[PDB]
């Protein structure tokens, strides 16, 4: 009605993986008590 | 005559129009009072036809006072040209009577001294050839300057493989070249007649494949023979 | 499609809309209630725009239409209607094709010649015929 | 009468009366757009053209709103980065493929000012089926999994953007998708002048350098101009003005091919017939297009395209069996705005016009390659959705255009007439009545040598150029001279004269005898240039080598296609389907494989250590170098395996229609081939390695630099 967002301007969720994030990591980072250490940055999917 | 320009009005009394049943066939050059030199092929698609000579014409439609359309007395192309190749691509044409010499009507001087053209050297080109791809055909008189370029290039593999004899000469067609129906045209390099243009069929403008041209001194004896 | 005094202009470019695929002025010769779908016969007295279906005058084209609408139709045999719809309406496999009467289509009722003599149809019949001609002679502009 | 300006004016914009006040244009600042759409109408009703957006709905007040590009809502084995619920201008997305799948296309893309993403689609693929992974254009979503033969896919796009060329595609025979890679459309994205004209000009001049096969005049292009007044006299003369510099530019190829010249309205028009006695002269053509006004049908300007492509279906009908009739290309261009109101579905005609030509008629005979459909977009208002029906869907081809500016299209052709610039000739091979072996085969070449008893050596190799004939290295050796060395070509029964042999500067087949190897196979190329230049005949011919101007044509690829680039197109990361020429009891006769470049790759090369030689190598890589491509085995397919008389043939990959070189047969490991028979027992482990070109491309670029094979240098 008068209020709310449109029902046009809304971005509905889709991406519903069972299973994602098959990927490979190194780990070159300086070594500091023998416990090296990297910080990945993922996108987590819409799913709840 | 692709990328050229309209030539003055009858600036070239020496050019020549050979027509085939009234119409434009191939250019012609008038190297006596009663003589033009062409190329020989343009008598290869004629047989059953009516060949004359426009000498003092620009437009060949509009009319003009110079104007005069002169009829074939005797045509002899030279005794070594094949259909099969370029090689001895000369044609004379003897006209019914003496040219009317006069401002727009006059023979031009050809070379006798058997010695290459220096490279480099601009010699100009005209006829009434296409102007375009499509295959347009000019109504006035159309020229072009182009560099004469030497037969060590011209015979090079990438180009022309060296199939350029002695008796041809070779001209720069980056862009800007004689086309169909330049045939039997005047290559005239400084005032006087070198070349005649002969190069069968190609693609115009082709500047990997430079403008084939017979070299009139290395027939002169041939000529002055016809002449007598 | 609709129903406030849809004017000549109006007809004109609402007909050359470039959905807009067929427009015959027909007769509805007969009338049928047939279980899955239901049947208006109806026989094309002149191709006003020659659709993507080859018809001439004299044949005959069978529409359907819902029974929800059926109570707005009000269609009654033997009278002429002037009608179009859309390409997206047809219905079956050539020639057997079947016109469908869809939120998309536009009906009219074409009061036939000696009642456009009624001093309530003499404006309408003057629209109609001035559309008619219109449309055959020029055809759609743009 | 001139419709009011009450309330047409634009939110964060303004706008420009045309056609002397007929139709406004909203202008929009940089970085945006008019929304819903562009121009508008006068309709004969006071009012303006109702503001109808992609899905046909209705908006009361006209936005500029900011360009984005179309959101990924489809990927597949593999992450894309960042996600956002829209992407502005200068915006960069990056993609990455899961473990075991290989990523090809552009890895990382940025949201141009066109509304388009920059360099190619992102396919993560495992090289596992018939047909490689389709693939998921950017804003559109893929249905289809399987990638078999006969196995298919569909293409949707988002709401609001429109579906620019085929929406399902079928997994052909010989490994390839039918229909063409498809596209999600916006209503704003058009195309720049010189992508139009690059992309219809690498898709026409291909489908004519086979057109020479050889008045006239084997090939027809019909011209079906749109005079409707929905196109307006200033988006009409600019597309004759495009017609005419086309016309040119084909003819500086040197070809006269018959023309067909109609403008249509209400009716069509008909100025020029292919079956007239001028069509073929393009002089002649171009006067007409001339002649011809917008003004020609103002009395009646319907857009009736049905009864258009009905005058081209009566140009290239019959009176009912010409004798040239399966063998002629035909080309219809038309410039239209795709808003057809009368004869309803235009694409009937197109059908029907199919059936003609006896196209699609025949599972073994498409005959596709007979019949293309070039559709311009030139209105105000142009409906994409009906130009891209009519439009034909080819492979790696585009024959669907929006000009942007237009106009600038006839400046572009234009300025891309070039007479030095020659028309290819390598890789064809066309169905002839006869069809004699060699005539399917026209490169082959057969190489004997002679030697003091120790007998004959059979080998085979290439015709490359008109010189150069490329084979195997191993062929030769020094000590063998030019007297001693014949080649026959096109089954000539005579023997060539050769100059010299060209061997590879690093292929030393004894460089590895101290680690006990007694063949070394690496860099096992070499060319023999002939003393005589040979004349390309319906038995002689060329054939495509990698990374060459006149091979990226025959792929269809841009001009602008790197070497890298056509690497991947070619020996892609799976199982390619190839092919190789055998001498069958004297008589050539074609054998096709399978190229292990995906992960089979490693169960082929290993096979070498069956060898004979190769027994007690310690490791197996150091006889199978990087410039080895493998073949032959049993999976995915049992292989024909490479004779002794077969080596030094040519590794060929049959595409499109054309074929090309990638590959020179040097070694097997089990000998099946035995002067009798072809021994009807072979091995698991009998593999067949080549020499792979891309790899030797320094060594054949500066040998073949005279050529004009034109190169391309990366
Ligand atoms: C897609 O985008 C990424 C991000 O640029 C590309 O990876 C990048 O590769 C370049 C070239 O090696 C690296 O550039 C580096 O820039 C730093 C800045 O200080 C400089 O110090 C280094 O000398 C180097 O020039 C960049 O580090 C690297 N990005 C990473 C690893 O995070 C990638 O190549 C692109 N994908 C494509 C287009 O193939
Ligand atoms: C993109 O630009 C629009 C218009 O300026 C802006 O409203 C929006 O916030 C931007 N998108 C992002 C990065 O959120
Ligand atoms: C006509 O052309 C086709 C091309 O596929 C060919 O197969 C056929 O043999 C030709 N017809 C005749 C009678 O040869
Ligand atoms: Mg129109």
């Amino acid at each position: 009605d008068e209020d709310i967002i449109a029902e046009e301007n809304i971005v509905s969720r889709s991406e519903f993986p069972e299973s994602w994030l098959w990927n490979v990591e190194d780990l070159k980072e300086p070594p500091k008590n023998g416990i090296s250490t990297k910080l990945m940055n993922i996108f987590l999917k819409d799913s709840i | 005559i692709l990328g050229g320009r309209e030539a003055e009005a009858h600036a070239r009394p020496y050019m020549a129009s050979v027509q085939l049943n009234g119409a434009h066939l191939c250019g012609g050059v008038l190297v006596a009072e009663q003589w033009v030199l062409s190329a020989a092929h343009c008598l290869e698609d004629a047989a059953d036809g009516k060949v004359q000579v426009l000498l003092g014409a620009h437009s060949l439609s509009q009319p003009e006072p110079s104007k005069r359309l002169y009829d074939v007395l005797r045509a002899v192309p030279h005794p070594d040209s094949q259909p099969d190749t370029i090689d001895h691509d000369l044609l004379l044409l003897q006209l019914s009577e003496k040219a009317t010499l006069g401002p727009a009507v006059r023979p031009l001087p050809w070379q006798r001294v058997d010695r290459d053209v220096a490279p480099g050297t601009l010699c100009d080109v005209a006829g009434w050839g296409i102007v375009n791809h499509a295959g347009r055909r000019p109504d006035s008189l159309q020229h072009v300057l182009l560099p004469v370029l030497d037969r060590a290039t011209c015979n090079r593999r990438t180009h022309h493989d060296g199939a350029i004899t002695e008796r041809l000469m070779c001209a720069e067609s980056n862009r800007r070249d004689s086309c169909k129906g330049d045939a039997g045209g005047p290559l005239v390099c400084g005032g006087v007649l070198e070349g005649v243009v002969t190069s069968g069929s190609r693609v115009c403008g082709n500047r990997k494949k430079p403008g084939i041209y017979t070299r009139v001194a290395s027939y002169a004896a041939w000529i002055d023979s016809v002449l007598a | 499609i609709q129903k406030d005094k849809v004017t000549l202009e109006e007809r004109l470019d609402k007909a050359c809309e470039p959905g807009v695929d067929y427009v015959y002025k027909t007769r509805l010769v007969k009338v049928q209630l047939s279980n899955d779908f239901d049947e208006y016969i109806m026989a094309i007295e002149q191709t006003i725009k020659s659709g993507s279906d080859e018809v001439q005058v004299g044949q005959q084209r069978t529409f359907i239409s819902p029974i929800k609408c059926r109570e707005a139709l009000k269609l009654e045999e033997k009278k002429h209607y002037l009608m179009w719809g859309l390409s997206s309406d047809f219905w079956g496999e050539k020639p057997n094709l079947s016109y469908i009467i869809g939120k998309d289509t536009w009906v009219e009722h074409w009061p036939e010649e000696d009642e456009c003599q009624d001093e309530e149809n003499q404006k309408q019949c003057q629209d109609l015929g001035a559309f008619t001609e219109s449309m055959v002679v020029f055809g759609c502009p743009n | 009468g001139s419709c009011s300006l009450e309330g047409v004016e634009i939110k964060g914009g303004s706008f420009r009366l045309l056609q002397e006040g007929q139709a406004l244009e909203y202008v929009c600042p940089s970085g945006f757009y008019p929304y819903p759409v562009q121009t508008r109408t006068c309709r004969s009703t006071g009012s303006w053209s109702t503001l109808k957006t992609q899905d046909q709905k209705t908006v009361r007040k006209a936005e500029c709103r900011a360009i984005h590009c179309p959101r990924p809502h489809d990927f597949e084995n593999g992450e894309y980065w960042p996600r956002s619920p829209y992407y502005n201008v200068s915006d960069e997305i990056s993609f990455h493929c899961y473990d075991g799948y290989t990523l090809r296309g552009s890895a990382n893309r940025t949201c141009q000012v066109n509304g388009r993403w920059s360099g190619q689609t992102a396919i993560c693929d495992n090289g596992a089926g018939y047909c490689s992974n389709p693939g998921i254009p950017i804003g559109t979503r893929k249905v289809g999994s399987q990638y078999r033969l006969e196995d298919s896919v569909t293409y949707h796009c988002s709401r609001g953007l429109t579906l620019r060329g085929s929406q399902r595609r079928t997994c052909q025979e010989g490994g390839s998708w039918s229909g063409t890679e498809p596209s999600c459309q916006d209503s704003f994205m058009y195309d720049t002048p010189q992508e139009v004209a690059e992309a219809f000009l690498s898709s026409l001049t291909e489908t004519i350098e086979g057109v020479d096969a050889e008045p006239s005049g084997s090939m027809n292009i019909y011209l079906v101009l749109d005079g409707s007044g929905s196109i307006g006299a200033s988006d009409f003369t600019g597309a004759k003005k495009c017609l005419v510099n086309l016309i040119e530019k084909v003819a500086s190829y040197g070809v006269k091919p018959r023309y067909g010249l109609v403008t249509y309205a209400t009716y069509p028009k008909i100025w020029v017939k292919v079956s007239e006695a001028d069509s073929s002269n393009a002089d002649w053509v171009t006067k007409q297009l001339n002649e011809i006004n917008y003004e020609d049908h103002k009395l009646k300007s319907g857009t009736n395209t049905k009864k258009a492509l009905q005058a081209v279906y009566s140009m290239m009908s019959w009176p009912d069996p010409p004798e040239g009739w399966n063998r002629t290309r035909h080309v219809i261009i038309l410039m239209t705005d795709g808003l057809h109101n009368m004869g309803g579905d235009p694409i009937t005609v197109i059908d029907e016009i199919r059936d003609l030509l006896y196209i699609g008629k025949d599972r073994k005979n498409p005959r596709e390659d007979y019949l293309d459909v070039y559709v311009f977009g030139v209105g105000p208002l142009v409906n994409q959705v009906n130009i891209n029906a009519l439009a034909s869907k080819k492979d790696n081809e585009q024959h669907v255009f929006k000009v942007k500016d237009m106009e600038n299209l006839e400046d572009v052709f234009y300025q891309m007439i070039d007479e030095s610039q020659s028309l290819s000739l390598c890789g064809m091979v066309w169905e002839h009545r006869k069809g004699t072996d060699y005539h399917k085969q026209p490169w082959q070449a057969k190489i004997s040598v002679i030697r003091p008893s120790k007998g004959h050596e059979s080998c085979m190799g290439a015709v490359v150029s008109e010189y150069f004939v490329l084979t195997a290295a191993h062929c030769f050796t020094v000590d063998d001279k030019e007297h001693s060395i014949k080649v026959s070509v096109g089954g000539e029964k005579r023997d060539l004269e050769i100059e010299v042999v060209l061997f590879h500067p690093n292929y030393n087949i004894n460089g590895k005898k101290e680690a006990g190897i007694p063949e070394f196979y690496d860099y096992d190329v070499a060319l023999i240039k002939l003393k005589n230049k040979l004349k390309y005949g319906q038995t002689i011919r060329p054939i495509c080598l990698p990374c060459t101007e006149g091979t990226t044509r025959a792929l269809r690829l841009p001009p602008t296609t790197t070497c890298q680039q056509q690497k991947e197109e070619l020996l892609p990361a799976q199982d390619i389907k190839a092919l190789f020429v055998s001498e069958e009891e004297k008589k050539l006769t074609r054998k096709e494989v399978y190229i292990k470049n995906g992960d089979k790759k490693g169960s082929c090369e290993r096979d070498a250590q069956y060898a004979p030689g190769y027994d007690k190598v310690k490791d197996i890589s150091e006889v199978v170098t990087p410039r080895f491509l493998c073949t032959g085995g049993v999976s995915p397919y049992a292989d024909p395996n490479t004779c002794r008389g077969d080596s030094g043939g040519p590794l060929i990959v049959h595409k499109r229609s054309r074929f090309i070189q990638v590959g020179v047969i040097s070694w097997g490991v089990v000998d099946v081939c035995k002067n009798q028979k072809r021994q009807k027992q072979v091995p698991a482990h009998a593999r067949d390695f080549h020499i792979n070109l891309f790899q030797v491309l320094p060594w054949l670029k500066e040998k073949l630099q005279d050529e004009d094979l034109g190169f391309l240098a990366a």
